[PDB]
């Protein structure tokens, strides 16, 4: 025998379900949803004079 | 009967110092130094710390030596184990040993780390250079489809500007050119802006993988010309004297701008000094003996670090009165002592072995973390100035129309 380590074993850690959007903050997925709904109401708004 | 100086690398008293006093039980590497001449050379030695507290020196009106020189020429003390700046007027009092250490006035700056990323940071993974020819290449490929289109076809200006820009974006085109000479054209810019988004983007996951961070300052011979980052002494002493007495270009332009400069650069003590360092910004760099910044750099919170070479090089020596039988009973044993890989083993230990961290275990340690809006901001700014800009124009239109 002889003096041998002893650590924590490694969990499995499964991914989360919506781990896809990790690669960009919760921030910036909501202030894309926000410039989406903006951008598509001004260029309706500009489309359209009479 | 030995002196001795309380610095803390050196001579240090330990925990529960009431149990353990004296000679029998003492921490530092100036005590092993002792420790260790006593067995080349066996002699009884009491270790005897200063009274004074302080270096020699002499006073022009008083003449007398203090500290661990006036311990020495007034018979007070043997010897002096400890740090003394070897020097003119020293040495013309005492009998200094061959250096058993050399160091120099290194430079001290805050350890360089990751800054909060700038607005217009998503321009970074290509050159300006490379933008700017991106832009002007778009503006050339554009007019030269127009040319093309209207020699041999609604290819006008702005109807040509927005298929390159609709080709560069990935977004599909509109209309597509028919002859051949336009085909030519929209091949080849079609090829470019493939290979330049692909640049990009494989640029960008580089950046992100592995971030590689570098000292703002190298040497002092580019801290003088720097300035914009500001550099400090201590008050008065060995320092400042230097600068002032310097006569080399680099080191007489590093004294002028210290000499004339608001606020206060020059620090009050070398705590203030590297507390000064660590609060503030990489704007502050601080000029200290190589010795002490290298100890200090060790210690928590690990927040400095030594940059450059030792700008004037000087040594430490083991004092001795001139008549001492001792006196040559030193240079013999510390000689030895040098050559022997001894005295370097004994600073590796003391310094990096009994240090509160290690370079190599957080050498890597690499941690990746989702882009936060700060990254990106500086996109979102730009998308809506051009909303606001289009309502604008629209504005104009309709009005110069109405009329
Ligand atoms: C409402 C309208 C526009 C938004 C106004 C933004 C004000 C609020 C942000 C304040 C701010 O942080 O300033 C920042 C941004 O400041 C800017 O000037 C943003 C640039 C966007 C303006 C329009 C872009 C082009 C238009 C469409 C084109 C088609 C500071 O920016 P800076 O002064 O340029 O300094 C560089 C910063 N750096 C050191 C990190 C590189
Ligand atoms: O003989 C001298 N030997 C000295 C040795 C040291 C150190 F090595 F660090 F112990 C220092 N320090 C420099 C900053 O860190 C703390 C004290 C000062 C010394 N001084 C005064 P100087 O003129 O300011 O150099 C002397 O005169
Ligand atoms: C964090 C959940 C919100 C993410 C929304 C993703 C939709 C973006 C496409 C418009």
């Amino acid at each position: 025998l002889g003096i041998s380590i002893m650590i924590k074993k490694p969990q499995k850690s499964k991914p989360g379900v919506f781990s896809f959007l990790d690669p960009l903050a919760y921030e910036i997925w909501m202030c894309i949803v926000f410039a989406y709904i903006g951008v598509s109401v001004v260029l309706f708004l500009v489309s359209r004079f009479s | 009967v030995v002196t001795t100086i309380l610095e803390s690398p050196y001579v240090m008293m330990k925990k529960n110092h009431e149990m353990l006093e004296g000679n029998e039980r003492y921490e530092g590497y100036c005590v092993d130094l002792a420790a260790e001449i006593a067995k080349h050379c066996g002699f009884k030695y009491k270790l005897t710390i200063v009274g004074d507290g302080k270096y020699g020196a002499r006073d022009a009106d008083t003449k007398i030596w203090n500290g661990m020189v006036g311990e020495l020429v007034y018979g007070k003390a043997d010897i002096a184990i400890a740090p003394l700046t070897i020097t003119l007027v020293r040495e013309e009092v005492i009998d200094f040993s061959k250096p058993f250490m050399s160091l120099g006035i290194s430079i001290m700056i805050k350890k360089p780390q990751k800054s909060k990323p700038g607005v217009f940071s998503f321009l970074d993974p290509l050159a300006y250079e490379i933008w700017m020819c991106i832009v002007f290449a778009y503006i050339g490929v554009s007019v030269v489809l127009f040319l093309v289109s209207r020699f041999s076809n609604e290819f006008g200006i702005f109807n040509s500007l927005w298929f390159s820009l609709g080709a560069f974006m990935r977004q599909g085109c509109d209309i597509s050119p028919r002859s051949l000479s336009g085909r030519i054209v929209g091949g080849v810019w079609w090829f470019f802006t493939l290979i330049i988004i692909s640049s990009y983007t494989a640029n960008l996951a580089a950046f992100l993988t592995v971030e590689r961070m570098v000292s703002p300052i190298e040497s002092a011979e580019d801290l003088s010309k720097q300035t914009e980052i500001a550099y400090g002494t201590l008050d008065s002493g060995s320092t400042k004297e230097f600068f002032r007495r310097s006569k080399i270009a680099v080191f007489d332009k590093m004294w002028t701008y210290m000499r004339s400069a608001e606020p206060s650069v020059f620090v009050r003590t070398t705590a203030e000094g590297v507390a000064r360092v660590r609060k503030s910004k990489g704007k502050y760099a601080y000029l200290l003996e190589s010795t002490m910044n290298e100890y200090i750099e060790q210690r928590k919170p690990c927040d400095t670090m030594k940059v450059g070479g030792n700008l004037d090089s000087k040594g430490y020596g083991i004092a001795t009165p001139k008549g001492s039988s001792l006196g040559n009973a030193v240079n013999l044993a510390v000689l030895k002592l040098n050559e022997e890989g001894l005295l370097d083993k004994l600073k590796n230990k003391w310094w990096y072995d009994k240090g509160e961290c290690g370079s190599g275990g957080g050498d890597s340690k690499e941690k990746t973390s989702a882009l936060s809006l700060s990254n990106v901001a500086g996109v979102f700014y730009i998308l809506v100035g051009g909303l606001g800009l289009a309502m604008l124009v629209a504005l104009i239109e309709f009005c110069y129309k109405s009329r």
